[PDB]
RNA sequence: GGUGAAAUUCUUGGAUUUAUUGAAGACUAACUACUGCGAAAGCAUUUGCCAAGGACGUUUUCAUUAAUCAAGAACGAAAGUUAGGGGAUCGAAGAUGAUCAGAUACCGUCGUAGUCUUAACCAUAAACUAUGCCGACUAGGGAUCGGGUGGUGUUUAUGACCCACUCGGCACCUUACGAGAAAUCAAAGUCUUUGGGUUCUGGGGGGAGUAUGGUCGCAAGGCUGAAACUUAAAGGAAUU
């Protein structure tokens, strides 16, 4: 049956949109479809820049930072990131915590 | 006071590069890969397979007259798949070992405003 | 089976009964 | 009447030298026998001279073009090319 | 809400009605009186206007239309007639 | 500089002619350092982009641009904030009038000193007043095509 | 039902309740029958001419200021036209677009509406020569289309 | 946009069409404001507006050719150039410059 | 000369040789593109119709552009007669008989 | 290089990383979203030109001009087909390194037709919202795009933003005492209290979209399309 209301991909009324690749298995889907995230990180590891960057004249020069937007598909979702399922009355939050 | 080389590493997947030069760009430093250190083809992507390579590239490069650096890292980069791995976290910890003189850390990994599209067939690279 | 593969071999019996039946006189 | 369904020009040749040996061709005289713009005038008086030659009928001006037309395919992209190329040097 | 008085409807509701679904339905617009800066003449020119119609004598701007109303813009007044 | 906080604008330099054994660079061009333009980027936003060629007082004929966000302005309720759409191809031209108007004109030892300051991005706070103020605005890119050659006599202007 | 697209919004208009009407006007219709004949001189676009007098003037509807609708008042005068008021304009949309379509010819989309709107030009024909207000069987052909809307 | 402009000229005044009809016209300073095609022989577009600067008047150049200024005055025939004798009620003489 | 254009232009009838007067890309509808210049060394690259590459100083002449009546191949010659009208005009290498015959 | 590991291949014929660049074709990322335009397939870089379309304002204009459609027509993603062009990337057919008792299957490197376009062609897809169009009623709310109105509102006459609205969109949420076999539903409601118009389709599964012709297409193939014979269930929904 209907097992979601918008079952696939959060398009209504236009019908089809253009296809992004996902990263890992790099599989097709609809860039409405799969997921969104964005994983902003750093750069630098855990740093200790009092001595790293004591070396660094211009002091420390950025509090360096890169960011990156990733498109998963369905298929490798659930074998990486901790959903893997929900139940049937609960599937209806949006924001994350 | 200082001078300064570009150290900028290429940390890719299955691989690790890293080689200083002059800002002039040609006239290259003594590049030195994952595969001059260590040999078994698994070390590729270890962490202390990946400090080693750092480490004759530094005090090499200092016989030279390379006192100062500007590191400036690159992942894979393009529509090749863009995250850094475990060697620029990793191996940029093996210029801090010289004490030597580093700034602007941020990535050069080019950006596709997308075109030439990927590979792994249309379905995917299913195992 | 799938009907995609039930409907390739129905459909390529389509070129030998077009064929052979019809040099047959 | 019609005269004919899909045979056109090649009921000159008839029954024989095959079907896309006359389809091919077909196409391609249709280009060759018939009028153009011819861009002096304006006017349709612009017909097949030689092997590449298309004069003007009125005008007195003779185009130097392809075999089966005034203007190729490959004609087309080199004159977008070369003032693609005078503005690199002028503007 | 189970009853109403639908004849006789309090007032707060004809200005959230529209000009084509009330009781017994008329327009919104009104004819509207406004003389020149410089003539004297009144021209009955009303704000749901159209096309930039202005005085007879010295056309220089009594109007102009938009999406929705035509406004007076400069000087004299609308007197509401 | 070592005025820091102008980490952004990255800039590449045309190294020309060897001055004895000191030698001295002319200009180039300019970028963004590759992630302070990505730094900017944010979800619920407009965006824009704009460019134009353009000659000079010689004929260093270059492309510039020009990218602009949209602000959360004040007193908002709704998350989107997006403008009008048909005003996008108003803001574009007018934009692309004051980066057109200050060059053809602006030699590059004034389209140089201009564009180190940032004058150019207050006469958008000043002139784009029209369809919303902005948010940050900023030119990103300047890059030549046709230096008409190697032109020893005016490169020696730049010395000590 | 909007019959060719999918709109359902009602963008029209509402006349007041009124039949004698707004006891303010000057007067009446014997200085205002060639009052809009005189600008009837210009042509005119016949249905135009109740906006351009309602915008200056007060000359609300044709049942206010005379008891005639304005055909029965510009046609008894020696005015109105052949094709009145409507099909007139909507062959002129016909044969304007025919003139695109001449040239650059790869417009699959654009040529759809003239199969769409060439359907409403029959329509609205045979209407009017049911009501003989046109003379029957009506030789309308896109030929010599711009020999009929000149 | 002068092809509207151009539509409102000849139901509001006098003109010609074609060569001959123009240039019998400049001869006597009547004409104004010659309206010129673009693949008009460029012997024919210098032989007219050479004594187009000797009688005063000013030119336009249409952009497009002989076969695209037929339509743009009415007709269904080739003009390559017109004059305007009077347009008295249109916006053409001032609103050009 | 190939020296006067930069690159990326499209150019034939050129000549070997500086004096030639005219060798390669003679030919019904080809082309030689320029591939890439070098100041000094004075001798351009180019690239010719088949699938080769060459070296020619700069002082080559050579006209712009495609040659006309080219795009002929197409049609077939379909019977025997204009076939042979076409090689009676050329030369005598026509009708081609076999060597198992 | 390459994956979990290994190699084909490329290597002191200087590769892979680098620097100054050019080209060549395809593609317009990041913004880009419970948002838009389009009849439907579809449509994201700038500007110009061409004509078109929905919405709203109306105290213009005609006065039943209208709905749904057999026959008959236009458009109609991808892969295809004919013949040209430019052939970067991917890449069915194929060859190859490994895995496999077994691989011409998955994986890895190469790779032809295609991919793009110009003239022409078939008319099929999960062409899905698995929900034929028109009309009129019956709950409450919050957002959102577009138009309009009104607010002594903010920002500095204008624009944007706020507020109260209103009309047409895409939807959403909360519930429905109604409907439904249930999942679910503002319509699948106003239906055994059994009638608002109108088009199309289906009668147990297999045989079978098959055979026979008709008919279109150059072709793959499409539309129309049975029967002999065989069997008592194939299915839908939710429970443990
Ligand atoms: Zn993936
Ligand atoms: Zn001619
Ligand atoms: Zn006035």
């Amino acid at each position: 049956p209907k097992k979601r209301a918008s079952n696939g991909r959060n398009k209504k009324g236009r019908g089809h949109v253009k296809p992004v690749r996902c990263v890992n298995c790099s599989k097709s889907i609809p860039k409405d479809k799969a997921i969104k995230r964005m994983a902003i990180r750093n750069i630098v590891e855990a740093a200790a820049v009092r001595d790293l960057s004591e070396a660094s004249v211009y002091p420390e020069y950025a509090l360096p930072k890169t960011y990156n937007k990733l498109h998963y598909c369905v298929s490798c979702a659930i074998h990486a990131r901790i959903v893997r399922v929900r139940s049937r009355e609960d599937r209806k939050n949006r924001a994350p915590p | 006071s200082q001078v300064f080389g570009v150290a900028r590493i290429y940390a890719s997947f299955n691989d690790t590069f890293v080689h200083v030069t002059d800002l002039s760009g040609k006239e290259t430093i003594a590049r030195v890969t994952g595969g001059m250190k260590v040999k078994a083809d698994r070390d590729e992507s270890s962490p202390y397979a990946a400090m080693l390579a750092a480490q004759d590239v530094a005090a090499k490069c200092k016989e030279v007259g390379i006192t100062a650096v500007h590191v400036k890292i690159r992942a894979t980069g393009g529509t090749r798949t863009k995250t850094p791995g475990p060697g620029g976290q990793a191996a940029l910890r093996a210029l801090a070992r010289s004490g030597l003189r580093i700034g602007r850390i941020e990535d050069v990994t080019p950006v596709p405003s997308d075109s030439t599209r990927k590979k792994g067939g249309r379905r995917g690279r299913r195992l | 089976m799938r009907a995609k593969w039930r409907k390739k071999r129905t459909r390529r019996l389509k070129r030998k009964r077009r064929k052979v039946r019809a040099r047959s006189k | 009447a019609k005269r004919t369904k899909k045979v056109g020009i090649t009921g000159k040749y008839g029954v024989r030298y095959g079907s896309s040996l006359r389809r091919q061709v077909k196409k391609l005289e249709i280009q060759q026998h018939a009028r153009y713009d011819c861009s002096f005038c304006g006017k349709k008086t612009v017909k097949r001279g030689a092997a590449g030659i298309w004069t003007c009928s009125c005008c007195k001006k003779t185009v130097a073009g392809g075999a089966y037309t005034v203007s190729t395919a490959a004609a087309a992209t080199v004159r977008s090319t070369i003032r693609r190329l005078r503005e690199m040097v002028e503007a | 809400v189970l009853v109403q008085d639908l004849l006789h409807p309090t007032a707060a509701s004809e200005a959230r009605k529209h000009k084509l679904k009330t009781l017994v339905q008329g327009p919104r617009s009104y004819f509207l009186d406004v003389k020149c800066p410089g003539c004297l003449n009144i021209t009955t020119v009303f704000s749901h206007a159209q096309t930039a119609v202005t005085c007879e004598s010295c056309s220089t701007i009594l109007c102009t239309p938009t999406g929705g109303k035509a406004k007076l813009s400069e000087g004299t007044s609308f007197r509401r007639k | 500089q070592g005025s820091e906080d102008h980490s952004f604008r990255k800039i590449k330099l045309r190294v020309d002619e060897v001055q004895g054994k000191n030698l001295l660079t002319n200009f180039h061009g300019m970028d963004f350092t590759t992630d302070k333009l990505r730094s900017m980027v944010r979800k619920w936003q407009t965006l824009i982009e704009a460019n134009v060629t353009v000659k000079t007082s010689d004929d260093y004929v270059l492309r510039i641009f020009a990218i602009a966000f949209t602000r959360k302005q004040a007193n908002q309720v709704k998350r989107h904030s997006y403008a009008q759409s048909s005003h996008i191809r108003a803001i574009r031209k007018v934009i692309s009038e004051i980066l057109t108007k200050e060059v053809q004109g602006s030699t590059l030892a004034q389209l140089t000193s201009k564009l180190i300051p940032e004058v150019i991005n207050k006469e958008i706070e000043n002139a784009t007043k029209d369809i919303f103020p902005l948010q940050n605005i900023h030119v990103r890119k300047v890059k030549l095509l046709k230096q008409p050659k190697f032109d020893v006599g005016a490169l020696m202007a730049l010395h000590g | 039902g909007r019959m060719h697209s999918a709109g359902k919004g009602i963008s029209s208009s509402a006349i007041p309740y009124s039949r004698n009407a707004p006891a303010w006007f000057k007067l009446s219709s014997e200085s205002v029958i060639e009052q809009i004949v005189k600008y009837a001189r210009k042509g005119l676009t016949p249905s135009q001419i109740g906006v351009l007098l309602r915008d200056a003037h007060g000359v609300t509807q044709a049942r206010v200021i005379t008891g005639n609708k304005i055909m029965r008042i510009l046609k008894s005068n020696g005015l109105a036209p052949e094709i009145p008021e409507d099909l007139y304009y909507l062959i002129k949309k016909a044969v304007s677009v025919r003139k695109h379509l001449e040239r650059n010819r790869k417009d699959k989309d654009a040529k759809f509406r003239l199969i769409l709107i060439e359907s409403r030009i029959h329509r609205l024909a045979r209407y009017y020569r049911t009501v003989a207000v046109l003379p029957p069987n009506w030789k309308y052909e896109s030929a010599t289309a711009s020999a009929l809307v000149n | 946009s002068i092809n509207q402009k151009l539509a409102l000229v000849i139901k509001s005044g006098k003109y010609t069409l074609g060569y001959k009809s123009t240039v019998k016209s400049l001869r006597q300073g009547k004409s104004k404001l010659i309206i010129i095609a673009a693949n008009t022989p460029v012997l024919r577009k210098s032989e007219l507006e050479y004594y187009a600067m000797l009688s005063k008047t000013k030119v336009y150049y249409f952009q497009g050719g002989n076969n695209e200024l037929g339509t743009a005055v009415g007709k269904l025939f080739r003009v390559g150039v017109v004059s305007i004798l009077e347009a008295g009620d249109s916006d053409i003489l001032t609103t050009l410059a | 000369p190939l020296g006067s254009v930069p690159e990326g232009t499209i150019v034939s009838n050129v000549e070997e040789k500086p004096g030639d007067r005219g060798a390669l890309a003679r030919a019904s509808g080809n082309y030689v593109i320029i591939i890439g210049h070098n100041p000094d060394e004075n001798k351009t690259r180019v690239r010719l119709p088949s699938g080769a590459k060459k070296v020619i100083s700069s002082d080559a002449r050579g006209v712009i552009g495609v040659i006309a009546g080219g795009g002929r191949v197409d049609k077939p010659l379909l019977k025997a007669g204009r076939a042979f009208h076409k090689y009676r005009l050329k030369r005598n290498s026509w009708p081609k008989t076999r060597g198992v015959a």
